[PDB]
């Protein structure tokens, strides 16, 4: 034994336990989701209100990469920021050499390879975040989710954090009860609901909802934060559904 | 050297003479100045033969690696890679490159990259020492959305005049046609184009 | 990152043993038997092509390798370690000799360079020893024919005949009985085949045996004519057919 | 100014029947000023002979470098280096300084101890091998040497006829060069004996 | 017990970290199979999309390395993509340096050498993947070369990889014991793909829909993968015979 | 991270000893015995090869005795591959000195440099020491004939007669008994072989299990010659001194 | 120097003169300028002679290693690509000008390469100070689909034009023929049109003509025994 | 326990013990309070001496004219991080002629701290920081933890027995947020908040440290006689 | 600087070196000693570029003194001269070369012979009976070629030297302000303080 004490060591079953322990930190984080819609993507996240002293609207968690990609994550927040900074360098260098803004699948692999590299050596620690990200490129909308092992796939909808089971089930319903499509505006409302539903498993504290989206028609393919009236509306849609 | 690239309704055509000189000596009279950097992204080269071959080979490498990872690159992307090499190494390069390619979304596109490494998207482009003598002719005779046969004639008549006046240009006129249909190489001999 | 294993992974134990070298030799012991025999007018090296699965094309896996036109190598132990040593050995024959002297190195000196590479893997930071023993056969003008064994420690020794791997103790005994200083190359090949049959379990033919010689200059393998003094490689790999021809008069 | 003609000097080598000769003047100067009449330009490493003309500091440096390399060669190979092999070593060593070269004109002379074949070779300062059968010349009076050698040389001279030929070639060439002369040495080289002869010549 | 954790020899001359990397190779619970035609090389792999929230078009273990070379991987996806990116870089660099396309067997050797280094150098872990490279080589013709975490590689008439590799392997051996040739004697790649799928069905004892498979095909001068609809057309022709 | 697997090859024990050096010396004590004896008119080096086989090619083999230059040779005891690394370094040092000063390197200066290299591996770098002890036999015009030893600690000392490898306690006692200052080379030869004959773990001592060398002024007029003995010449000297 | 390359039916031939000069002086009357990159890939160089030799040996060495690594016979495009990237890197400071010719599993090839790193393809090429004399002949007599015999004749005639008309070129013609599916045949001194006529007089000296101060025996042996 | 020997190791529940041990050094540090209105932001810090012959350790550091912080934990780590902040504020002015937004300063600190939690040989920082500033979007208060977590707040406290002050501020939120244009009242409220963390000792003239920044007020530190007015 | 001369007689080496130091327009000093003792029986005189001469000489001296302590032995003049030559040969392909010419006069206690080595800034070494650097040889060598004998005494060597310095003082345009003379023999190094 002692196989779990060092990153990059295979156990006798062929597992990297340090990566599996990184997942535990992710499973201990706040719930975050992504929903792919007809011409875009929506991202939402639960921000726990630790105290009344937190300034509302002011500790933003969703992050833009370039101008067309949104990223949200659950787990160790600083690890997520580190990963987005790297993502921004990778997007900048791609656009520098190739002119066109980085395609979402290309961007996903850039993050994938970087996260995977942190499972190759004992001199570094795996990332303690699962990251949901995506946006619009020249081939349409794309939504990805990336784990601490470096593993990622494309998704119709995705969820991570403490309320991931609840949110998955909610996402599975949307996929079945809308086999032809979901509009960006619908998806914003649905995102609000699913976060409110997933908040059951973090009930001791009350929370702040945060949403963003990129849609070819609603935002011109750029990533924007859902603010003001449209935010309030989706909050109302969500509040009516929990009764 | 006389090189040009012309967009038309079905795509783009590149044209060039076949002469390369060492002073007044014709070192090669059947040179191929039209080079492939991707299936339907080609370039015409002018300036230092060593520099433009080196650059072209590096771009072909970058686009082959781009393709493996991200699929077919745009013509704009190919021009951007050329530009990067020409701009960052302007002190050590003497390269004048025209990039021409065909997309299905974007159709035929032409980008000229002159000495300093700037980029310019154009309906058509001319370059090389022999190009100076056909600025007037090309400006007067180029129309947008010509047919394949009109475009072949425009290029043939243009390079015929460049060859006539420029001692550094000569030999055969080579052309490469880039469309949805594929890639077609054309060649025209002195006896055809001289008497136009 | 950065390689932060800058300390030795092979170290002396209280009894004076270098553990990793002994363990490397143990890996060689498990290896498939290979051998070499020196004759008056040549050298033969041979081994068993133990194919992992019958769907494997075993001719695509070369256990006997040309290092220079006059030098060849066979091994017992870890095949992948052998393959990279052959790449390095070929390169060092050029970088530290042919590019300097305009000629290929003599057998002992190439053996010396391979041995140095293997020694460094036994003392350098963050590496384990190579888990192979090599038998290197070759010819050069001033030393004639020679046969060398190289071990995981980097130690090398010249042999008249020897065997390494699985059934080496039995094979060495067999070789002590038959070897003499008057063997011609055909006699040595015949003894190599006889010796090798003992350690081979099942099929024993030209497709399961890999065998090469260092012998006469082959001008037909040179690839060009017209320079009298260039007479061609002395290393030749016997064909499947040539091996089977000699297995009848066996 | 030109580094290969500051110090002056000449070397010539010739092949005959089962022998080779190599000869050199003994002058070292600083342009017009004669500095030494004992500056030998021929060195040997076992049975391989090396003459070097050109810049004298590089002559000295290269001798010390090839002594170094042929000594290590001998310890490893357990035999003396041969003329053909040494020639390649000289070429390699010079070319490794392609863009900051030694300003020399080396000449190799020797007999292959196995085949018995006589061997000579010459180089430019940057390693190009000149492998003539008949004769090799080098130094500030090389044009004069090409003149003498071309007319005086015939193939298959016996050791003591070869001596007279190469001696007369060197002497009369040196007398038409301001920066060469002040004495001369001639090595006659056979498969097992080597004789060294100092010549009497004018001292102006 | 530290000879278990890094790539140094155990007292029996073994590398445990290499052995455990072979075990990671079957984590995905996928089987693949490669065969050679007259003019082509075919590789098929099981496709399993267990979650309904996944975009199944992005779920793949077959990679287009160069225009001529395809690669299928048996092992976790992150290590697979690491190997895929590296092989793409290697193949592109080879073409730039030496002026011709990297042969399938040469790329396999190169990746096998990289793997060998990870078994000898302590700071690098082995990749828990098995790589099967396919092409129609311009000198050697249809080619299959497979690499593993030990740095071993060899060419194959045909091969299989995954948890049930033995059943597929023996099934293939028995066919070639019959046919007595190195390959599937079939003109069209369509018919070689049908052979491949048929013999996987028999060996696994399972039936496939168009979404349960992944197919890669190598021909002279291009390697490509089939869509669900091209595979459907393959499945249909199989049923009607 | 990596610290976990570091043996720390360069630390003191609580008694103030260097573990790895002690264990390397233990390794060397199992190597074939090598003996050096100094006379007024030369030096003898004699060494025993570690058990042979009849198929080992003796006449082309070199495991114990190495030429560093024309005036200096070494006898080796320990890991041969480690010794070759150091030997080539010493050969290069000797040529560097000759190139710089145009004089052959004094024996001690060569010995000190090699010993300083060995020392470095015990103080810094975290690498294992070289498992090698040397006997140096050489001549220079300052001190004449000289014998030195060096071991994995990088300490060196001078000797009239010395042994390294297996059974040094027994060998040293025998040399201590029969050695005399006025002794000549031909007697020293006999002493060395007799000492190996008595200390050997083999049943008897034969030509095929020995390497032998001398450094003599025995060369026409004020100059020194090294003689690595051929197998036939070792057979002759064994007969001549009545051991076979 | 005159060097040519000529493509024919089933292969390619190269040829060169044999004069090497030091300024206006002939240093070697019978230099071999045809070098081997690999058994069936040969080249000839003009410009800085040490550079052409060095660059030939370096790429020849790396080509051999590449071939051993890939288990394939070397390709001409590989020699070309490695030469041009090496030369381009040194910006023309390595004064190597080469005609490279060969056959490989892919076919027969003929390339020129210039010191700065540019390359050219052709059916017939020439290089060196005699390149214009040679090219005049090649442009006069070359045709599509030459036989092996016609190509050797054409190539050697092109070299002869250099030998007679270019002061930089002289002495003999060397030829190397590379036919597909065969061994390359290197024909050293294929033509010999310049034998020195016998002189009028022997310049052999009477022995004792030269004045001598000292003789000594040089010790070329190592230190003697005993 | 087997998992706390370095920062590069997760526990089986996904914790980073070296980081948690770094957090523990803050809990031992002397209490410091931060709070803000819409016009001003205030830091109050209780300074701790070694004995009665010794000076009181300074807890408040100026970063720029519009920004500064207070510390709890390892003071040399605060000196490193505050120096880094000074440079970043400085870079923003020299290159962009722009005052560094307090929020950007928080993001930069987070990223600097994070790198020391993911690599071998490093250790986490062992200090907590409260950063106040007045920029283009008004008054701000940030809390930095050496885990890399940075949080924007109306008020807070860190160090030994900060919990008392933290509850006091939580009660008073609606009152102190409205103290606009009256610096003295905002300080008073901060001094009152920090008093809920005192036991045994009380606020004296060499004990108390106050800093304020706002609308027309450069970041300035009050010690000694200058705090008499507030005790 | 300017004139340095050396002559090897029967049992000693004599080095003569000019005293003037000139900075362009003015003679700054007329008593400068252009020499360093490298070992008890080895002396080096030097001339060339300002600053570099003394820096080089003191660097050589430091290295020879270090060797002497390490080995408790004095290097032979031949060995010292080869070391010095290598340093100058190394310097000529440097970024900024030492422009320094030297004469090395030593008495070899092993062979009981005086030895004079002439080395220029390129690293051109020659052993000579008498030597000079710069233009000094142009005025003096014809006298030395005439009068020199290998069996001269120290006093005869000094007299031949006076004759050399007198010819220099007559025909040389520069006033070099006389010479400092030093003798190297079996008993070491001494200065002749009346010349
Ligand atoms: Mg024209
Ligand atoms: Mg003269
Ligand atoms: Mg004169
Ligand atoms: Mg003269
Ligand atoms: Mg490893
Ligand atoms: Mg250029
Ligand atoms: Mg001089």
């Amino acid at each position: 034994t002692g196989y779990d004490l060092s990153n990059s060591v295979f156990s006798p079953d062929g597992r990297n336990f340090q990566v599996e322990y990184a997942v535990k930190a992710v499973e201990n984080g706040t719930t975050s989701i992504g929903i792919k819609c007809n011409d875009g993507v929506v991202f939402a996240v639960e921000k726990l209100i630790t105290s009344k002293l937190l300034v509302p609207q002011k500790n933003v968690k969703i992050q833009v990469v370039d101008r067309h990609i949104g990223c949200v994550y659950s787990g160790l927040i600083p690890d997520g920021r580190h990963l987005v900074n790297r993502g921004r360098e990778e997007a900048a260098s791609f656009k520098k050499l190739y002119k066109t803004p980085i395609p979402i699948p290309a961007f996903a692999d850039r993050l994938g390879q970087y996260v995977q590299a942190h499972t190759l050596y004992n001199s570094v620690r795996p990332f303690g975040v699962s990251t949901i990200f995506g946006g619009v490129d020249k081939n349409g909308a794309h939504l990805y989710m990336l784990e601490p092992s470096g593993s990622y796939w494309g998704y119709k909808g995705a969820a991570t954090g403490k309320g991931r089971q609840s949110a998955k089930a909610e996402l599975e319903k949307l996929v079945d009860h809308h086999p032809e499509g979901l509009s960006a505006r619908e998806a914003v409302k649905q995102a609000a609901k699913i976060i409110y539903l997933a908040h059951e498993d973090n009930k001791e504290k009350d929370f702040e909802l945060e949403i963003s989206w990129c849609s070819l028609s609603e935002t011109n393919g750029l990533h924007k934060f859902v603010k003001g009236d449209l935010l309030q509306e989706a909050i109302d849609f969500a509040q009516k559904e929990i009764n | 050297t006389s090189i040009m690239a012309v967009t038309f309704k079905d795509g783009v055509i590149l044209g060039a003479d076949s002469r390369t000189t060492t002073g007044a000596y014709i070192a090669n009279r059947v040179t191929d100045k039209l080079t492939r950097v991707h299936d339907k992204i080609w370039c015409c080269r002018s300036g230092s033969a060593a520099d433009t071959q080196a650059i072209a080979d590096i771009v072909q490498y970058h686009l082959e690696l781009y393709t493996s990872q991200y699929g077919t690159p745009s013509t704009e992307t190919a021009a951007s890679v050329f530009k990067e090499l020409c701009y960052e190494n302007k002190d050590n390069l003497t390269a004048g490159i025209i990039v021409a390619g065909y997309d299905d979304k974007n159709k035929g596109e032409v980008y000229t990259i002159p000495l300093g490494g700037s980029v310019h998207k154009l309906p058509y482009a001319i370059a090389g020492s022999g190009s100076t003598f056909i600025y007037g002719y090309c400006d007067k005779n180029f129309r947008e959305n010509m047919s394949k046969e009109e475009t072949v004639d425009f290029i043939k008549h243009s390079l015929s005049q460049a060859i006539k006046w420029d001692g550094s240009s000569g030999g055969v006129i080579r052309m490469v046609v880039l469309t949805a249909a594929g890639v077609e190489r054309l060649i025209f001999y002195p006896d055809e184009y001289e008497q136009l | 990152m950065t390689d932060r294993y800058s300390f030795s992974l092979t170290t002396f134990s209280p009894s004076g043993k270098l553990g990793q070298i002994d363990y490397a030799l143990t890996a060689v012991k498990q290896g498939v038997t290979s051998l070499g025999i020196k004759a008056t007018n040549g050298v033969v090296i041979a081994t068993e092509k133990k194919s992992s699965s019958p769907l494997a094309m075993s001719e695509t896996l070369s256990k006997v390798s040309l290092l220079t036109p006059d030098i060849g190598a066979v091994y017992s132990g870890m095949g992948p370690d052998y393959r990279v040593l052959v790449d390095k050995s070929r390169k060092v024959a050029h970088t530290s000799y042919k590019r300097i002297y305009g000629e290929y190195p003599p057998t002992k000196l190439l053996v010396s360079e391979v041995a140095k590479i293997m020694q460094e893997a036994t003392q350098s930071g963050g590496v384990r020893p190579f888990g192979v023993s090599l038998l290197i056969a070759g010819h050069d003008e001033f030393n004639g024919f020679s046969l060398y064994q190289v071990d995981p420690s980097g130690s090398y020794f010249p042999w008249k005949a020897t065997a390494i791997g699985k059934g080496s103790v039995a094979a060495k005994t067999f070789l002590e009985k038959r070897w003499n200083d008057e063997l011609e190359l055909e006699d040595a090949i015949h003894i190599a085949l006889l010796t090798l049959k003992e350690s081979v379990e099942g099929e024993f033919n030209g497709d399961t045996i890999e065998l090469a010689i260092i012998g006469d200059e082959n001008p037909d393998l040179l690839g060009y004519t017209g320079i009298p003094t260039d007479k061609g490689p002395r290393f030749r790999k016997l064909t499947s057919q040539e091996i089977n021809d000699r297995l009848e008069a066996l | 100014s030109d580094p290969s003609s500051i110090n002056g000097g000449i070397v010539v080598a010739m092949t005959g029947k089962d022998c080779v000769a190599i000869a050199c003047d003994l002058r070292l100067g600083s342009q017009s000023l004669g500095v030494s009449n004992k500056f030998e330009k021929i060195f040997h490493y076992g049975h391989v002979f090396l003459g070097i003309t050109g810049l004298a500091t590089d002559v000295t440096t290269l001798n010390e470098m090839f002594r170094y390399k042929t000594n290590l060669y001998k310890l490893k190979e357990e035999r003396a280096i041969e003329p053909e092999t040494f020639t390649q070593l000289v070429s390699s060593s010079l070319y490794e300084r392609r863009f900051g070269p030694y300003f020399v004109g080396p000449v190799v002379a020797g007999i292959n101890s196995k085949s018995g074949k006589p061997f000579i070779a010459g180089f430019d300062l940057i390693g190009c091998i000149d492998e003539a059968k008949d004769f090799i010349v080098s130094g500030t009076a090389s044009d004069q040497l090409f003149g003498m050698c071309e007319s005086l040389y015939e193939p298959n001279l016996e050791p003591e006829d070869l001596f007279e030929t190469i001696s007369q070639a060197l002497l009369n060439a040196a007398d038409r060069d301001a920066l060469s002369g002040w004495g001369a040495v001639v090595y006659i080289i056979k498969k097992d004996e080597v004789v060294k002869r100092y010549l009497k010549m004018r001292q102006d | 017990g530290y000879d278990r954790h890094i790539t140094i020899f155990s007292p029996e001359g073994r590398l445990y970290q290499v052995e455990y990397a072979f075990k990671a190779t079957n984590q995905t619970n996928i089987n693949s199979l490669a065969v050679r035609g007259k003019d082509c090389t075919v590789v098929i792999s099981q496709k399993k999309v267990p979650d309904k929230l996944l975009d199944p078009t992005t779920v793949s273990y077959i990679f287009c390395i160069s225009r001529t070379i395809g690669m299928v991987v048996n092992g976790p996806i992150p290590d697979a993509r690491n190997a895929a990116l590296r092989a793409k870089a290697e193949a592109a660099e080879f073409r730039y340096k030496y002026g011709y396309d990297m042969p399938c067997d040469v790329l396999a050797k190169r990746m096998a050498n990289l793997s060998q280094i990870y078994t000898q150098r302590a700071y690098m872990r082995p990749l828990g993947v098995i790589l099967t490279f396919v092409s129609v080589d311009e000198e050697l013709g249809p080619s299959i070369y497979k690499t593993d975490p030990a740095g071993y590689y060899v060419g194959y008439k045909a091969t299989a990889t995954g948890p049930k590799q033995q059943e597929i392997t023996t099934n293939l051996e028995n066919h070639f014991k019959k046919s007595k040739i190195d390959h599937i004697n079939e003109e069209s790649w369509e018919k070689v793909v049908e052979f491949a799928i048929t013999h996987m069905i028999d060996a696994l004892g399972t039936e496939f829909s168009k979404n349960d498979l992944e197919v890669g095909v190598a021909t002279k001068d291009k390697f490509f993968t089939l869509s669900a609809e091209n595979i459907e057309e393959r499945l249909v022709a199989i049923a009607e015979q | 991270g990596s610290r976990r697997y570091d043996s720390r090859t360069t630390i003191f024990s609580p008694e103030g000893r260097l573990y790895q050096v002690e264990y390397a010396l233990e390794s060397i004590s199992h190597a074939g015995t090598a003996i050096g004896i100094m006379a007024s008119d030369g030096i003898v080096l004699a060494a025993e090869r570690k058990v042979t086989s009849t198929l080992l090619e003796q006449d082309t083999s070199t495991e114990k005795l190495y030429k560093l230059n024309d005036k200096i040779a070494v006898a080796v005891a320990g890991l041969t591959a480690d010794a070759e690394i150091l030997i080539n370094t010493a050969r290069i040092h000797a040529q560097n000195y000759l190139k710089t000063y145009n004089e052959d390197i004094p024996v001690e200066i060569l010995v000190r440099r090699l010993s300083d290299i060995k020392q470095g591996y015990t103080q810094h770098g975290g690498l294992r020491p070289f498992g090698v002890s040397f006997i140096y036999a050489g001549y220079d015009d300052r001190y004449g004939y000289q014998l030195y030893t060096s071991n994995p600690s990088g300490n060196y000392t001078g000797w009239k007669a010395i042994s390294v490898g297996a059974n040094t306690s027994a060998a040293q006692t025998l040399l201590q008994m029969d050695y005399k200052d006025d002794m000549k080379v031909d007697d020293a030869i006999e002493l060395a072989l007799k000492t190996l004959s008595k200390t050997t773990d083999s049943s008897a001592l034969t030509y095929d299990r020995l390497e032998f060398a001398t450094i003599r002024k025995g060369a026409n007029d004020g100059e020194v010659y090294q003689k690595i003995f051929k197998p036939q010449e070792i057979k002759d000297i064994l007969v001549k001194t009545g051991i076979t | 120097t005159t060097i040519v390359g000529v493509k024919f039916n089933n292969g390619v031939v190269i040829a060169a003169d044999t004069r090497s000069t030091q300024g206006p002086i002939v240093a070697d009357k019978n230099c071999a300028k045809l070098h081997r990159i690999s058994p069936k890939i040969w080249c000839a160089g003009a410009g800085t002679a040490a550079d052409t030799e060095a660059v030939t040996q370096l790429i020849g060495s790396n080509i051999e290693l590449h071939s051993l690594y890939t288990s394939r016979e070397p390709r001409v495009v590989s020699a070309l690509q490695m030469l041009k990237q090496h030369l381009f890197k040194y910006q023309g400071h390595i004064g190597a000008y080469l005609i490279v010719a060969g056959v490989d599993p892919t076919g027969s090839h003929l390339f020129s390469i210039h010191a700065h790193g540019s390359t050219d393809v052709g059916y017939y090429l020439s290089l060196g100070s005699g390149s214009l004399a040679a090219m005049a002949v090649l442009e006069s007599h070359w045709k599509q689909d030459l036989t092996k015999e016609e190509a050797i004749k054409l190539a050697s005639d092109a070299i002869q034009a250099g030998i007679w008309n270019d002061l930089g070129s002289g002495s003999n013609v060397d030829v190397c023929v590379m036919e597909i599916g065969k061994d390359a045949e290197y024909l050293r001194n294929y033509l010999t049109p310049n034998v020195r006529e016998e002189k009028q007089k022997s310049y052999k000296f009477p022995r004792g003509t030269t004045a001598v101060l000292k003789e000594s025996i040089v010790n070329i042996c190592d230190i003697q025994e005993e | 326990n087997n998992y706390d020997g370095d920062t590069v190791t997760f526990s089986p529940t996904g914790r980073l013990f070296q980081v948690e041990y770094a957090l523990e050094a803050i809990k031992q540090g002397s209490v410091t309070v931060g709070l803000r209105s819409n016009t001003h932001a205030v830091l109050v810090a209780l300074k701790r001496n070694a004995d009665e012959l010794s000076s009181y350790q300074k807890k408040i550091i100026k970063c720029d004219e519009h920004m500064g912080l207070s510390l709890a934990g390892l003071a040399p780590d605060a000196r490193v991080l505050s120096n880094y902040l000074r440079q970043q504020c400085n870079y923003s002015s020299l290159v962009f002629n722009r005052k560094l937004a307090v929020e950007r300063a928080g993001h930069l600190l987070c990223d600097k701290a994070q790198k020391n939690t993911q690599s071998y040989g490093g250790r986490p920082y062992g200090v907590g920081l409260l950063i106040i500033g007045y920029d283009k979007s008004g008054a701000h208060l940030l809390e930095f933890q050496p885990s890399g977590n940075v949080t924007e707040l109306y008020g807070t406290a860190i160090g030994a027995r900060s919990q008392g002050a933290k509850t006091y501020l939580e009660r008073t939120l609606d009152t102190f947020i409205k103290i606009d244009g009256n610096p003295d009242e905002l300080i008073k409220a901060g001094v009152e908040a920090i008093s809920q963390s005192l036991r045994d000792e009380s606020l004296t003239v060499d004990n108390l440290s106050i800093a304020i920044v706002g609308k027309d007020t450069p970041f300035t530190i009050y010690d000694g006689e200058a705090v008499a007015k507030y005790i | 600087m300017d004139i340095i001369l050396g002559i090897r007689v029967q049992d000693s080496v004599i080095l003569a070196s000019s005293k003037a130091v000139t900075r362009g327009i003015s003679v700054l000093k007329d008593s400068d000693d252009k020499t360093r003792q490298l070992s008890p029986h080895t002396l080096m005189s030097f001339a060339g570029e300002a600053g570099d001469t003394v820096q080089f000489a003191e660097y050589i001296q430091a290295n020879i003194q270090l060797y002497s302590i390490r080995e408790d032995y004095e290097l032979s003049p031949q060995a010292v001269s080869s070391f010095v030559r290598q340093e100058l040969a190394k310097s000529i392909r440097s970024r900024r070369p030492y422009q320094v010419n030297v004469l090395i006069g030593g008495y070899d206690k092993k062979k009981n012979k005086p030895e004079l080595y002439q080395i220029d800034y390129l690293g051109t070494k020659v052993e000579l009976p008498y030597g000079a650097h710069g233009y000094s040889g142009f005025y003096t060598f014809s006298l030395l070629d005439h009068h020199y004998r290998p069996d001269m005494t120290t006093e005869e060597g000094l007299d031949l030297l006076k004759l050399c310095v007198q010819e220099l003082e007559k025909r040389m345009p520069m006033d070099f302000k006389g010479v400092i003379v030093k003798i190297v023999d079996k008993d070491g190094i001494r200065q002749v303080d009346d010349f």
